[PDB]
């Protein structure tokens, strides 16, 4: 029943400092370990370096040894990773993973994301996708929502408040001129559309822009 | 410096220091009981000091954190997890009584915060007359009885210091440790050790009608040759260094999890054991005995000592503070300070109950805490109002449970885990190296010894203590053996939801 | 350190038969006759997820398909039979010297029988037209294998610039792939024209998908 969680996204420019908070749930927390580990998107995870909860008493792996100061909070059951002297090569997404006492690593975090850049945040636009007019119906009908011009990484989209889950595609955000973009697919029967109405549900944390878009016919 | 020292000497000072081990000497007939701890100490207590650092981070280092799992990676065998169950039932069994005498301390401090402190009988001059009052006011606290009536009466204030004591430890289990941990244990644990000092400078000076505190030293340090050949001594001498040393509880297994395989602990550990051993033999040792003798005169000594476990602080403490400078107040410092000592060593055996349940059967932090604090606080009431019956548990618990269990972990760690294999666990990182003649005591002599003073013990005591009927303790044998059924039926539990994914 | 090199970098394997993923190690992972080498589930979006410790030990909540093998240097994460939702990349680690060092990862795909997508096209939106921009839309949903072609037909003429495009990931379930092609022009360029066309290229069909609208 133990769950680590994490602060969130986070941007920052080049040379600046962080520091990210991994609060611990439901368990004795001076009893276990923490580790941090850094994985690129593309990468394999590469271990920071980990902490000892009950006597602090960091451990950084070499590579990340003036990078990375490993610092605990005993009274909120917390544990934070300080990042200094950031690039672009730091941005990645961070883990903190408990193994038992330190099998290694049985549980995680959900992770963190920083972004190291000068880039301004800029809130998403989202373009509901309807059907061309007078599109033939089939069985089934497919719609969409575009997700465009926002910065930084990342967006969460779901459908109907996350309702309807089932044969719904999210692509992958691309980065063309400092602004990300992506699209996500929705696939219902065509008694279902207009029928019953489906809703896009975007939220960027980063700009705090919560934004629903209802589908309609052309 | 001075810093860097009164923090060292604070680190141990347990209530088994004062309030536990004078009563264990005290009844055991001092010195006779001296000769036979100070051996327990060199071929018993600082082998298993090391013994128990060694399997906690080993345990660590895999992460098991209690020893029915860590017995049972040192040993696959399903009688190995229930040999592990003493080291769940000692700490908690302990713990039921060990948070009453916690709660003793808080209403001694309360009182003497308030000035309500027994004085002398003015003009008395008599040993019994002035033992009276002093007794009075610990059997008027908690209530003992007349005529060994079954039922304890403990005054309201006593219950209602109970109640806020639980409440506390319980509020401390539940939020963590900020405000009053490092900033206030690394202001009390000095404190406490400068008082210390200064009673048992205080008290040699000590020399009245009835006796000379010099006369209690001497007594103390006496060997009697008569009491050697008695077994129940060579137990309570054991029992008390594992009790004093933490050593027979899981929680110094469990605390040991955090420290790295590549630590020392050689060093460390046996600085820790010997710190403890000057603490309380120099000062615990060296205060209330002594204070007895010379006040009390020896006969009344050993009669208060034997009357029950923990008891003989509660008066003799109370009898030094009156007439000396600043009593009352020195009393309510030193009471105050006791009972924070006794707090950070409650919590500390209530780990190993929680640590199990949230490792195994998956339990939260708050489900661990509170069915434990529950276990604690229901399972009390019959230690406050059973006669007999915390003495009884001190005795199965914190007396024999540890010598057996110890006798189990070192025959796990050192015989079927591995003679060399453990040597080498214990070896890594440390300081300096392993005197070689302890590979020998350990694997030899330390057994051999444990394994013939259990058995001497029995049949000695075990037919005497089927002739006790107090009608009281019985309730508590067979509760007491419940509450191990039960243990081992949560580890059963705990199998049985592994084993059914 | 102790490196670790993993086997074949990527896997593709066929329902209901055998995974055989490896590690090997510059030292050896054993201490006390112990392999200290873990393995990691981790699908995209997620944390890893722990599958086997000590090798040869099955962690609970994980299926027995996954079963754990090897020692000294040479180890063997076996998974049969293999399962939809195993799709992911695989770890190894190693934790017998410390500082700890983990594999570069094996990506495990299904093979799924070939597949056509189904092809939609969207026209800009509306309110994305007052903004000044005009994006056409192409899904390609369902299909394998992963590779495809797009080619976006304005007027008839085949238009190279401003297309972006985004490959999902191989679906847990059905084991196939999706694609987003995005045409961005501006709203003068694109009332300039009328017919805008999205042509797919599989290999499940010589003759190409064609998905179009009338700009009107």
């Amino acid at each position: 029943q133990v769950q680590l969680q994490q602060s969130g996204t986070e941007l920052m420019r080049p040379g600046a400092s962080v520091k990210i908070s991994c609060k611990a749930f439901g368990y004795t927390f001076t009893n276990h370990h923490i580790n941090w580990m850094k994985q690129r998107p593309g990468q394999g995870l590469d271990w920071i370096g980990y902490i000892i909860p009950y006597n602090d008493y960091t451990t950084n792996n070499r590579k990340f040894k003036g990078k990375a100061t490993l610092t605990v909070d005993r009274s909120s059951s917390t544990a934070y990773m300080e990042l200094s002297s950031l690039t672009s090569e730091d941005s990645a997404v961070y883990y903190c993973a408990r193994g038992n006492y330190g099998a290694w690593f049985a549980y995680w975090g959900q992770g963190t994301l920083v972004t190291v850049s000068a880039a301004k945040t800029t809130p998403p636009s989202v373009y509901p996708l309807a059907p061309g007019s007078a599109a033939q119906t089939n069985s089934m009908v497919t719609l969409g929502c575009l997700v465009k011009g926002y910065f930084p990484e990342p967006v969460t989209v779901t459908w109907n408040s996350g309702s309807l889950s089932s044969g719904v595609h999210t692509f992958p955000a691309v980065l063309q001129s400092d602004l990300y973009t992506l699209s996500s697919s929705v696939t219902v029967p065509s008694s279902t559309w207009p029928s019953e109405t489906v809703t896009c549900n975007v939220a960027h944390p980063a700009s705090s822009t919560k934004v629903d878009k209802k589908i309609v016919p052309r | 410096r001075l810093g860097l020292i009164l923090a060292m000497a604070g680190n141990a000072v347990g209530l088994g220091n004062f309030l536990r081990f004078p009563v264990q000497a005290a009844e055991n007939g001092g010195g006779a009981f001296m000769i036979p701890y100070i051996i327990a100490f060199l071929l018993v207590g600082i082998p298993l000091m090391w013994i128990e650092w060694a399997m906690g981070r080993y345990g660590g280092a895999q992460g098991h954190g209690t020893t029915p799992a860590i017995f049972y990676l040192l040993w696959r065998n399903r009688f190995a997890k229930i040999l592990g169950v003493f080291g769940l039932w000692i700490p908690l069994v302990v713990a039921i009584y060990y948070v009453y005498i916690e709660s003793w301390t808080l209403g001694f401090a309360i009182k003497f915060l308030v000035g309500l402190v027994p004085e002398p009988p003015p003009n008395a001059t008599d040993p019994d007359s002035i033992l009276r009052p002093f007794k009075e006011f610990l059997y008027s606290y908690i209530g003992v009885p007349k005529g060994d009536e079954p039922i304890l009466k403990p005054s309201l204030f006593a219950y209602i210091v109970f109640l806020i004591t639980m409440f506390i430890n319980v509020s401390i289990l539940i939020r963590g440790i900020s405000k009053g941990i490092e900033r206030f244990a690394k202001i009390a644990m000095p404190t406490l050790f400068i008082l210390a000092v200064f009673l048992v400078i205080r008290v040699f000076l000590l020399e009245t009608p009835n006796g000379t505190a010099a006369d209690g030293l001497n007594f103390l340090w006496t060997p009697d040759f008569e009491k050697l050949k008695d077994p129940g001594v060579w137990i309570a001498a054991v029992g008390q260094i594992f009790f004093t040393l933490s050593l027979g509880f899981g929680a110094i297994i469990t605390y040991a999890s955090a420290v790295r395989k590549d630590q020392d602990i050689v060093l460390s550990g046996l600085t820790a054991a010997t710190l403890n051993e000057a603490a309380e033999v120099i000062l615990g040792g060296s205060i209330s005995i002594p204070a007895a003798v010379a006040f009390f005169g020896v006969a009344n000594a050993v009669a208060i000592a034997k009357a029950g476990a923990f008891n003989l602080g509660f008066i003799t403490l109370p009898a030094i503070f009156s007439q000396t400078a600043g009593g009352t107040f020195l009393g309510f410092l030193w009471f105050f300070l006791l009972f924070f000592a006794g707090l950070v060593a409650s919590i500390a055996i209530m780990q190993p109950m929680i640590a199990f349940l949230e490792d195994e059967l998956k339990l939260s932090r708050k489900h661990a805490v509170l069915w434990t604090a529950a276990i604690v606080f229901f399972s009390a009431h019959l230690v406050m109002f059973l006669n007999k019956s915390l003495d009884e548990m001190d005795f199965w618990a914190g007396t024999i449970g540890v010598v057996f269990f110890g006798l189990t972990e070192l025959i796990i760690f050192f015989w079927i885990f591995g003679a060399d294999k453990a040597w080498e666990e214990i070896n890594r990182g440390g300081i300096i190296k392993v005197p070689r003649i302890y590979y020998y005591v350990m694997r030899y002599i330390t057994p051999a010894f444990l394994a013939v003073l259990l058995v001497v013990w029995a049949r000695e005591y075990i037919p005497k203590i089927m002739e006790e009927t107090h009608w009281t303790v019985w309730i508590t044998r067979f509760y007491i053996i419940g509450l191990f059924l039960f243990l081992t039926f949560l580890v059963f539990l705990a199998e049985r939801r592994r084993n059914h994914e | 350190d102790i490196v670790l090199t993993q086997s074949p970098t990527y896997l593709a394997v066929s329902l209901g038969q055998r995974a055989t993923i490896s590690c090997r190690a510059s030292e050896s992972v054993d201490t006390y006759d112990n392999s200290f080498i873990h393995w990691y589930q981790q699908k995209p979006g997620q944390p890893p997820k722990l599958l086997i410790y000590r090798a040869s030990n099955l962690e609970s909540g994980i299926p027995a398909r996954f079963s754990g093998s090897g020692s000294r240097t040479d180890f063997t994460l076996t998974i049969n039979p293999v399962e939809t939702d195993d799709v992911a990349t695989y770890y190894c680690q190693q934790s017998n010297e410390d500082p700890l060092t983990f594999g570069s990862g094996t990506k495990l795909e299904i093979k799924r029988a070939d597949a056509a997508p189904t092809v939609s096209i969207f026209p800009p939106s509306s309110e994305q037209l007052t903004s000044g921009g005009a994006s056409v839309v192409c899904f390609l949903n369902n299909f394998y294998p992963k590779d495809i072609n797009v080619k976006w037909k304005i007027d008839g003429s085949e238009r190279q610039n401003g297309v972006l495009n985004s490959w999902t990931d191989q679906d847990s379930k059905d084991s196939t792939y999706s694609m987003s092609s995005t045409l961005t022009l501006t709203k003068d360029e694109y009332e300039r024209h009328n017919s805008y066309t999205c042509e797919a290229t599989h290999k499940t069909s010589t003759s190409p998908i064609v998905k179009s609208f009338n700009r009107n």
